[PDB]
């Protein structure tokens, strides 16, 4: 085993990531970057992390009666703030900001010659 | 290509629009 | 103690071992292995990285594990679950990132439309 | 490193004889231990590796057993050809240490 | 295929965002001069 | 596939497509009466 | 007893003794066969609530089955301060223009 | 058959250096691990260190870091050691023992080699 | 013979069994008796329905039975079925609901235009 | 998916502006 207890389970269908500790005990504690965020497991073991698209980070220990489980890393680079800068994408990028500012550039030409 | 051709003609229209609109000021008032 | 340097650029992803510090470093993933002169898509070990090539979302992401030469693949100091996404060519925004173009595009906007002003006005 | 050691450098054995081999660890090798076989003229052998399992042409008459510190190769009816010199070798940490070899 | 769908929307959001600065600093220059003028 | 953030996305860009359209009209009458 | 559900990769069925009735909501594409019946797509939301008698088995006995199924694939997760935002703006930009009108005269 | 085979007695003279080649064949040499051993001392065997044909690197015992280094000819599927400022008491015979590449099969010596007699006088 | 009304808001999601209104009803989910016994707060049994929180595909999705406290549960009439994504923050929305929200966005938006030009005049 | 039919609706509302002001201009010279 080499005490690495902490695994993830996750589905796909219900977009969320999701703990699970292979620890053999109750009131299990949780920890992220050695620190006590984690509360107290009764019944139900699954600690709940949130969604994929939040892109969880960190260590996450798992500590019962037995000392405490070796840390697992968790990276998540689920784009969601992410773009296609593809050919087609540069040039609609490039295009609309040459059209504002050529606008915007009449516009100020044309109070600057009235007032 | 349809979201990319939507946000074109959007661009075009709108440039359109605002040419006419500043005509019809200089034209009619 | 000193957690994965991951950088993800492109889709080909890159994940360091700044642990282990001058060892022979092998990988398990699911705990299969990877690299080591296996000819599917030349995944190629290097000194301390490890560089996948066009990645899978389904089939190459799972638990990611870092073993020095003379240790036993369990015997290393933590796994690593990686789920990511790749593109061709997708770049991400960061806040550092939205603030550094919000800043530039007002600063330019201002900037040729004040030019613009004085120019016209003489 | 770990010392790896045996109780006899040499023992002798009638012909068809079941004979075992003992072999001790400074330290826990978490049965990564492997027995290896020296014939006379200079060829040596894998004979059985994590202390049970037997070696892809290696004869099911060699069998080891043991676990923690204490380890042990369980030769069954001895051969003429079974003479030879046995070493067993950690693979716990490095690096790795033969033992002194018991003569049969 | 759905994926292309979310990096175009993505990147028509920034897109959208910085034509929005840019309405609200022209905003700022016709208000500052207008205020002036009156 | 999460599609199920991609319908607010696009929301998100319809009401920016709201308030970019609004703005320009502000702008384009502020300048009509400042020329009148 | 309680009528068996099956899903397929697209599709729901409908299992009992007796021909598959319709009283309440969808009523499906409906199949000559008994103990088959399926509403075509499961993302369609199928609704439908399917009386039926006792079977072979289990005799004497009824299990009428509301069949709910919310598989949405227009569901948005209304995040309130995105939400609350576009609302403000738009009222802000909607009084600007409103006070540009008024000006105008 | 997997076989490797290696070079011949070779006498050197003290202070000198001499190069220990470890021929492969019958399978992929770059697959797999090689390792090499010192039997001295009558039987006494010892673990000298192991490099990677595929990578080249190498991982040594402490005892012998400043005794041998190796190379590889990927080529030629041969395995070298470079036994620099030969004494007397490096007069043996040495094996090249071939083992898995990964951390699970690296740590037993499946396929050996006949051994060169160096006699240093 | 009534229909059962189900409630969804948020990840709450409400059950109503009104077929057995005037009597006290317990529910069962899967022929095993569920909520009713004040044991979590995630499940919760009303006068008259069943409050469940934090509701989840793989399980509590299942077949659902109401059934009047003092009766026989075996001899069950009614079940539902129910199986869903149900989700914090989450709404239905058509073209036609986003449509008539711009719509009438614009159709303010005209009316305080005319409220300011007739007051302007 | 609402799709982006949805983004085709600030086009009509457009489209519908500026063929009227077209219309109107057209009313104004030239007809
Ligand atoms: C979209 C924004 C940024 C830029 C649009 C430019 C508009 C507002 C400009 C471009 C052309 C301009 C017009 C050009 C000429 C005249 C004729 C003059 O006797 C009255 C003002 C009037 C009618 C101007 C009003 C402002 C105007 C309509």
């Amino acid at each position: 085993k080499g005490n690495h207890l902490v695994k993830v389970y996750d589905y796909q269908e219900d977009g969320s990531v999701l703990l699970t500790c292979d620890a053999e005990a109750k009131n299990i504690t949780w920890f992220k970057d050695g620190k006590m965020i984690g509360f107290l497991t009764e019944d139900k073991k699954k600690w709940n992390l949130g969604s994929n698209a939040k892109d969880p980070r960190g260590m996450y220990q798992c500590k019962g009666s037995q000392n405490k489980s070796k840390p697992l890393q968790v990276y998540y680079r689920m784009c969601q703030n992410c773009i296609e800068l593809n050919a087609a994408t540069i040039s609609g990028f490039l295009f609309a900001e040459i059209v504002s500012i050529f606008v915007l550039a009449v516009g100020v030409y044309f109070i600057a010659g009235q007032d | 290509l349809d979201p990319k051709l939507c946000y074109l003609l959007d661009g075009i229209l709108f440039i359109y629009g605002v040419i006419l609109t500043a005509l019809f000021l200089r034209v009619k008032f | 103690q000193t957690p994965y340097k991951v950088s993800i650029s492109g889709t080909t992803v890159i994940l360091t071992c700044p642990q282990y510090p001058g060892s022979e470093i092998l990988w398990q993933h699911n705990d299969k292995n990877i690299g080591g002169d296996e000819d599917d898509k030349n995944i190629g070990s290097d000194e301390d990285h490890l560089s996948l090539k066009e990645f899978s979302e389904l089939e190459q992401s799972g638990y990611y594990v870092c073993y020095p030469r003379g240790s036993k693949p369990e015997d290393a100091n933590f796994y690593l679950y990686l789920r990511a996404r790749v593109c061709e060519n997708c770049m991400e925004m960061d806040v550092m990132s939205v603030a550094t173009i919000v800043i530039v595009d007002i600063c330019i906007t201002g900037g040729l439309l004040l030019l613009v002003y004085y120019w016209s006005k003489n | 490193d770990i010392q790896m050691t045996q109780t006899t450098s040499s023992l002798s054995a009638s012909l068809g004889d079941r004979v075992t081999i003992s072999c001790r660890a400074s330290q826990d090798i978490r049965n990564y231990l492997n027995w290896y076989q020296q014939k006379p003229d200079g060829t040596v052998k894998l004979l059985i590796y994590y202390t049970s399992r037997l070696h892809s042409g290696v004869p099911s008459k060699f069998s080891g057993s043991g676990s923690g510190t204490d380890y042990s190769l369980t030769i069954s009816n001895l051969e003429q050809e079974d003479i030879a010199t046995y070493f067993c070798q950690q693979g716990n940490t490095l690096p790795w240490t033969f033992a002194g070899g018991t003569k049969l | 295929d759905t994926l292309l769908l979310q990096l175009t929307n993505t990147s028509a959001y920034y897109m959208y965002l910085l034509l929005l600065l840019k309405s609200v600093v022209y905003f700022a220059i016709i208000t500052c001069c207008l205020l002036r003028r009156t | 596939v999460h599609t199920e953030k991609v319908n607010m996305m696009s929301l998100t860009v319809l009401g920016l497509r709201m308030l970019f359209a609004k703005t320009v009209a502000v702008n384009f009458l502020l300048t009509a009466k400042l020329f009148f | 007893f309680k009528i068996p559900i099956e899903e397929l990769e697209d599709r729901v069925f409908v299992n009992c003794n007796t021909s598959i009735t319709w009283v309440e909501g969808t009523v499906g594409t409906l199949l000559s066969d008994i103990t088959r019946l399926d509403l075509g797509k499961r993302i369609l939301d199928p609704r439908g609530i399917y009386r039926c008698n006792g079977t072979d088995i289990y005799k004497d006995k009824e299990s009428t089955v509301q069949v709910h199924y919310r598989m949405c694939q227009s569901c948005v997760e209304l995040d309130p301060a995105t939400v609350a935002g576009i609302i403000v703006t738009d009222v802000i930009a909607t009084l600007l223009l409103a006070l540009g009108v008024f000006c105008f005269a | 058959e997997v076989q490797l085979q290696q070079s011949g007695p070779e006498l050197v003279k003290p202070g000198a250096s001499m190069k220990i080649s470890c021929k492969a064949s019958g399978y992929s040499f770059t697959g797999y691990t090689m390792n090499w051993v010192k039997q001295s001392h009558g039987k006494n065997l010892e673990w000298m260190g192991l490099i990677n044909p595929y990578k080249g690197v190498s991982t040594y015992n402490q005892k012998f870091k400043d005794k041998a280094t190796l190379t590889v000819d990927k080529s030629s599927s041969t395995a070298y050691m470079e036994l620099l400022s030969l004494t007397s008491e490096d007069s043996a015979v040495y094996y090249c023992a071939r083992s898995g590449y990964y951390g699970d099969s690296d740590w037993y010596f499946d396929v050996w080699g006949q051994g060169t007699t160096l006699t240093v006088f």
